[PDB]
RNA sequence: UUGGCGGUACUUUAUAUCCAUCUAGAGGAGCCUGUUCUAUAAUCGAUAAACCCCGCUCUACCUCACCAUCUCUUGCUAAUUCAGCCUAUAUACCGCCAUCUUCAGCAAACCCUAAAAAGGUAUUAAAGUAAGCAAAAGAAUCAAACAUAAAAACGUUAGGUCAAGGUGUAGCCAAUGAAAUGGGAAGAAAUGGGCUACAUUUUCUUAUAAAAGAACAUUACUAUACCCUUUAUGAAACUAAAGGACUAAGGAGGAUUUAGU
């Protein structure tokens, strides 16, 4: 009967069975059947002037007509091809880049942060993921509620970078919250000549030790995969780092920014001590290179040079220079970073 | 960042355009109804809209309206700073510039009265404005703690010596208390062709309705529906109910009543007459007596009426038996 | 209720309103002035200023009424008073001058003094402790004590009477027999008191 | 440091707790105020779980006297629990709660009325797989 | 819980229209009736026939204007005239509406033997009363 | 660090409710009706609270989905190797609901934290904020109130319903489909609900619930049963009503339970 026929929305609602007792506490896919239908087109192949064909053709007011059996079979086959092509389009997708692995979110770009209150675009900033946790708690809504905690980092590759944590029930929301929060906590990291840190940095943040080293050009980033991601956002091109103790991602991000943002530039050192800062490169011979001169008054008392320094040395650093064999894993051939 | 539409807020440019369309709307609505645009008013507009767009929706907020933008649009949506971004009021950054600007003025008045140095009941039968009324004057949302603090400050002002300026100020926040006098409204005293005085009043008990016609001078002859009262009311309790109004005022055998009761049963018809007689007898008694009648229940209509039966249960309150488990 | 809680019970005392203003206690005087700005409930159909209206007798009528048959219940009470007045007139006329003095012929005074004679001071409420039903002596309020006297009368007459006798003839014979402190209702009162004396020691087991 | 620092069996526990708390309230050991209240104890009822301990004290006629007695008794109930653990009456004692018992007033009432009575004559969603594809 | 004609709450992202937002108990209070005939008035006949004709007229207009209806249609019967008032989205070209109006009117006048007119108000997009 | 339940039995709390108080009932007899059981060749579903005069505001045929027997094979439609299908899964669902419930919560987007597994209050105020959903308000019961209706989010019970209808998956197409005829029975049985009576505040008669005249224990009260007639509906009386007699039991109903402010 014509009176027992229901609309498409109600037919798919029942068939999909998305809202149900099984679905909530524990595959059918929806389709649109009006996608390719052109108003005025039927199986019989009639041609309706003003609906599915031109109302006037070559100055002639058209009249009703019907397509031949051969012509209609072509049109039916053509639509079948277009439907089959549409299915192929659904399968096709533009592959985006993986991160540190193929099934992990760490290292994956998610674009720039959203515009600001007064149209402050951040197209020059890139966002990278560092950790994605799917944690479940115990709330009455589901008995065991769902939560997604996302740590992200942002940077323009020109010295400005920041990190934030975003939490939500949906992963997409946790990305937006973290991504837009980090733009409000931008550290500025001082780079020596735009490619490396000004000096060696050793620090302990909670139980995570980081040990960074200043390196010459062309050395590349030989660091923990998370440090490489952040260093690219900061703009550091050449550095070495070692991480020991706990590998907590948050302590490494907090510890990294803590150490990189508390480093002393050469210009600062000249002012603190009042002396010239001179540089000696082995590829330039004995030529002294003046990299920073005190802003105010140059002193005349030479800095005390002890016969034997009391510096606290790391066994790991010294061990190499003592002739001790390194591990089989050290200084392996790796892709360019 | 959600699909829910962004907060819809109105600028001064927007409301200004909404007031030009309303002004042009009136000139058209006036031309439709054949009235003069100059004199056309808010009252005529509302009447015209009701004729041209008849709606029988019970809730009147859902009916068609052509009102002035000030009424419909929330008033607390006006620009609070200029082009250069400098707010207009020095207390803008408090978030309650109007509440605190008022608390600033009242605290300054209090200080001058206390520094500079009779009965305080200049106004009687008045109340402090309720929070809803205050929020309207300030045009900003207030909390319950904010209202309590404002009243305590206004009270302190009254305690102190108050010049005529202060009395006018506190008057702004004093609203006349409703004077609903529960005093019976005496009926007129008409005159018959014979010239005798008589008053009439209606009464309703359950589904019964009565229309009594008490006469100032009589021997106690009560006629119900053109019949005597001993005949019409063979039950003793029904006659006693007719005796209650007169017996109370010691006026038995002094009035002649003619009643017409239609509807209800025997008891409901006697009660309907009792109220109708008590209300008509008011015109022939002193005001002190009328209050004595009101305080004995003789002048209050009885609101008790049969309640509807409910679906799924035997009666109005009776429930179907809870089947033995 | 269809009356909001602000409504006041009506006062239908004729003399109270007509008393001189000075004769009224200031507490009563205050209530009158307060009531002028308040709402009063309409008087009930059975509430009148009649001088013959007795609240106790009106209450006894309602406790005999069945299914809203007030005419029949009032008729039974009216016939009862008449049956008691006619029974005392017979005895009064058939008695010597000395006996005539004591005989009481007012039915309203025989009814009130009869009921009062059937009111129990103490009561027994049935409780369960330790898997058995232990009742305990209780002190009865003025309302519970009055209700029990009326209920016991309306129950002796309704049940323990011959099939052909009528309630105006059984109730009259019980009000008069109770009025002399010899009826069965009085015995019911004695039993209730007697049971309490037996259980006086075990009053401890009350929690209310 | 300091700021951070600061059937048959129930019959035996109910009776003994009553036997001991009566002694604590017969002297100023708890407090002089508690001594002056001259409080009497109807009974002690310990719950089955032992979460709390009910102490029924014979209420009086005056509401003001009872309201004051309640406040003073409750404030000292925590200290009273300490005294029973310290004297080694019971190793573990539940939080003592003080409950009223107005039966004593009723008990006197019955005798008065009874005497006057007339007896009468005798995974895929979580993973980036969907995202990476596009 | 009552499930009848209620668009249930989502998480603030479902755009319901004025008609959809209001549950049945607001009928005659906040929202009116989509069909207005004299067949349900007291002592009037042919309620069954008017109700059946409406059901068909609603299914016919949906199919004839598929995906072009912004809201439910409003049916107005005066004398023997039937009037169909529909809010239609501006998806189709203008001339296509002139065809569907001429077709749907003529077809429905020869099916129910009454004068039928179609009144179309075009909206730029569905009007959202609230987001639920 | 949280969530839970354990014996949360403790203090306040319920409000026609847990006990108490009050009124009329149920529990006994007779019937009416649903269910279970027995049972029949002979539906199905509901079946603790939240089933049991339930889907049915309604089964003599029809209704009908059941059973026996006989018959039809492109078998409702414009077309279709198609029509049709009350065939299985309500544990695939839509739809419409029960329930806690007139319970009070559900809370998106922002902001803050010496890192956050989470938390975010102080009013003589100390980091929270500006918006929704429910409640409230509003409207209905045709003045006014009150009351009653209606309203009551998210979850709980894979709660109920493939047999209102639609529908996913699987199954039948000379049969699990279509049609015709005749049947779909009963109780030394249990139980739920309703109805009537058991009487004197009653029975009958006239009025009318006023009053009066009679009856008033062996059939006086008391049969909506069985049986006997007439009548209404219908093609069909197997139905209903009205009389007629026949009249049996019942004498106010154990523990226990229902409703009412
Ligand atoms: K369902
Ligand atoms: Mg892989
Ligand atoms: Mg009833
Ligand atoms: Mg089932
Ligand atoms: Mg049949
Ligand atoms: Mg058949
Ligand atoms: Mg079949
Ligand atoms: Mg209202
Ligand atoms: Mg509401
Ligand atoms: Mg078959
Ligand atoms: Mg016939």
């Amino acid at each position: 009967s014509f009176f027992t026929k229901l609309t498409a929305e109600e037919l798919w609602k029942g068939a999909l069975a998305e809202t149900g007792a099984g679905a909530r506490k524990g595959k059918k896919k929806r389709k649109d059947l009006n996608r390719g239908q052109i108003i005025g087109e039927g199986r019989s192949g009639f041609l309706w002037p003003g609906l599915n064909v031109p109302l006037i053709k070559s100055g002639v007011v058209q009249n009703i007509g019907q397509r031949s059996k051969e012509e209609q079979q072509k049109v039916e086959a053509t639509m079948v091809e277009q439907r089959e092509e549409w299915d192929r389009k659904r399968k096709i997708k533009v592959k985006r880049e993986r991160g540190w692995s193929g099934n992990t979110w760490g290292g994956v770009s998610i674009g720039p942060p959203d515009p600001g209150p007064n149209g402050e675009t951040y197209e020059d900033f890139d966002t990278r993921i560092l950790e994605v946790r799917n944690v479940f708690n115990m709330t009455a809504k589901e008995g065991r509620k769902k939560s997604v905690r996302v740590l992200v980092a942002v940077g323009n590759g020109n010295g400005a970078a920041g990190f934030a944590i975003g939490k939500a029930a949906d992963r997409g929301d946790a990305f937006r919250k973290a991504k837009n929060r980090a733009i409000h906590y931008l550290h500025y990291i001082e780079r020596y000549e735009g490619h490396t840190i000004f000096h060696d940095i050793s620090l302990r943040f909670k139980r995570t030790q980081i040990r960074m080293k200043k390196q010459p050009r062309g050395y590349g980033l030989r660091c923990h995969r998370a440090i490489i991601t952040i260093c690219r956002l900061i703009g550091i091109k050449d550095m070495y780092a070692r991480v020991t103790g706990s590998m907590n991602m948050l302590n490494l991000t907090r510890g990294l920014f803590h150490g990189l943002a508390r480093q002393e530039t050469h210009q600062h050192l000249a002012d603190k001590k009042g002396l010239h800062v001179v540089e000696f490169r082995e590829e330039c011979g004995p030529l002294p290179i003046v990299v920073a001169s005190p802003h105010g008054a140059l002193s005349k008392e030479p800095e005390p040079e002890p016969e034997v320094p009391d510096t606290k040395l790391d066994w790991q650093d010294v061990k190499a220079m003592q002739g001790l064999k390194r591990s089989v894993w050290f200084n392996l051939k790796r892709p360019a970073t | 960042n959600v699909q829910a539409s962004r907060q819809e807020s109105y600028t001064e440019d927007f409301i200004k355009k909404q007031i030009e369309e309303f002004n042009i709307g009136k000139r058209h609505l006036a031309n439709m109804m054949g009235e003069d645009p100059e004199t056309f008013a808010e009252e005529d507009i509302d009447r015209a809209i009701a004729y041209l767009f008849p709606s029988g929706l019970f809730e009147k907020r859902a009916r068609p309206m052509m009102k002035h933008p000030e009424h419909i649009f929330p008033k607390q949506r006006a620009t609070q700073w200029g082009e250069d971004g400098r707010p207009f009021h020095f207390l803008f950054y408090t978030g309650k510039q109007s509440y605190y600007s008022l608390m600033h003025d009242v605290y300054g008045k209090v200080m001058q009265l206390e520094k500079h140095r009779a009965e305080s009941r200049d106004l009687i039968g008045s109340r402090w404005l309720i929070k809803e009324e205050l929020e309207e004057m300030l045009v900003e949302k207030l909390s319950d703690e904010d209202y309590a603090q404002f009243i305590r400050l206004l009270e302190k002002l009254l305690t102190l010596p108050c010049g005529p300026a202060e009395e006018e100020f506190v008057q702004r926040f004093r609203r006349s208390v409703t004077i609903q006098s529960k005093k019976q409204l005496i009926e007129p005293v008409q005159y018959d062709e014979q010239g005798m005085a008589f008053s009439t009043s209606e009464g309703r008990r359950k589904s019964a309705t009565a229309q009594a016609v008490v006469y100032e001078h009589g021997s106690g002859k009560i006629h119900v529906n053109g019949v005597d009262y001993l005949i019409y009311f063979p039950i003793t309790q029904d006659r006693e109910q007719l005796m209650f109004p007169f017996h109370f005022l010691d006026r038995l055998e002094r009035h002649d009543v003619t009643c017409t009761v239609s509807g209800g049963g025997r008891s409901a018809q006697a009660g309907a007459i009792r109220l109708a007689m008590a209300r008509a007898l008011c015109s022939f008694v002193t005001e002190d007596e009328v209050e004595w009648m009101r305080q004995a229940g003789l002048l209050t209509p009885d609101p008790r009426i049969r309640e509807r039966k409910k679906p799924g249960q035997e009666g109005a309150r009776r429930k179907f038996t809870w089947k033995k488990r | 209720s269809r009356y909001a809680p602000e409504f006041r019970e009506p006062l239908i005392d004729k003399e109270y309103y007509r008393k001189p203003v000075a004769e009224l206690t200031e507490e009563e005087k205050y209530d009158q002035e307060l009531k002028k700005t308040q709402f009063i409930k309409a008087a009930a159909a059975t509430e009148t200023s009649s001088v013959f209206a007795d609240p106790v007798i009106s209450k006894f009528t309602n406790m005999m009424m069945k299914g809203g048959n007030k005419v029949l219940a009032r008729s039974l009470m009216a016939q009862t008073l008449e049956a008691v007045k006619r029974k005392q007139f017979e005895k009064y006329r058939a008695a010597s001058a000395e006996e005539q003095a004591t005989i009481e012929r007012n039915p309203y005074r025989i009814f009130h003094e009869a009921l009062k004679n059937c009111e129990p001071v103490i009561g027994l409420v049935p409780i369960l402790k330790g898997g058995h039903f232990y009742q305990v002596p209780v002190p009865l309020a003025d309302r519970r004590r009055r209700f029990l006297a009326m209920k016991w009368m309306i129950t002796e007459c309704r049940e323990n009477k011959p099939r052909r006798t009528l309630m105006p003839e059984k109730l009259s014979h019980e009000l008069l027999e109770a009025f002399h402190n010899r009826g069965p209702v009085i015995k019911r009162k004695h039993n209730m008191h007697k049971m309490a004396e037996a259980n006086r020691a075990l009053a401890h087991y009350r929690w209310w | 440091n300091l700021l951070k620092k600061f059937s048959i069996r129930l019959r035996v526990l109910n009776g003994l707790l009553y036997k001991s708390l009566t002694e604590l309230l017969c002297t100023p050991q708890v407090s002089q105020e508690v001594y002056d209240l001259n409080v009497e104890l109807s009974k002690v009822s310990v719950t089955s779980d032992f979460s709390a301990c009910r102490v029924y004290w014979k209420t009086g006629v005056s509401a003001e006297q009872n309201k004051h007695t309640e406040s003073v008794l409750q404030r000292s109930a925590a200290y009273m629990r300490h005294l029973l653990i310290s004297q080694q009456t019971l190793r573990n004692v539940p939080p003592i709660v003080f409950v009223q018992d107005k039966r004593d007033l009723v008990l006197a009432e019955v005798d008065r009325l009874l005497a006057e009575a007339d007896f009468g004559p005798p995974h895929r969603d979580a993973s980036p797989r969907s995202f990476l594809l596009g | 819980k009552n499930r009848a004609a209620r668009v249930r709450v989502a998480k603030g992202n479902k755009p319901v229209s004025y008609e959809e937002a209001h549950a049945p108990h607001y009928i005659a209070h906040r929202k009116g009736w989509l069909s207005l005939h004299t067949g349900n008035l007291d002592g009037e006949d042919h309620a069954a026939e008017r109700t059946l004709e409406d059901v068909f007229l609603r299914k016919f207009m949906m199919g004839t204007f598929p995906g072009c209806l912004a809201d439910q249609i409003v049916l107005k019967r005066r004398a023997n005239q039937v009037d169909i008032c529909a809010l239609v989205l501006r998806q189709l070209p203008a001339h296509k509406f002139y065809f569907l109006v001429g077709y749907s009117e003529t077809l429905l006048s020869h099916f129910y033997k009454c004068p039928v007119r179609l009144h179309l108000q075009t909206v730029p997009s569905k009007v959202v009363y609230k987001y639920i």
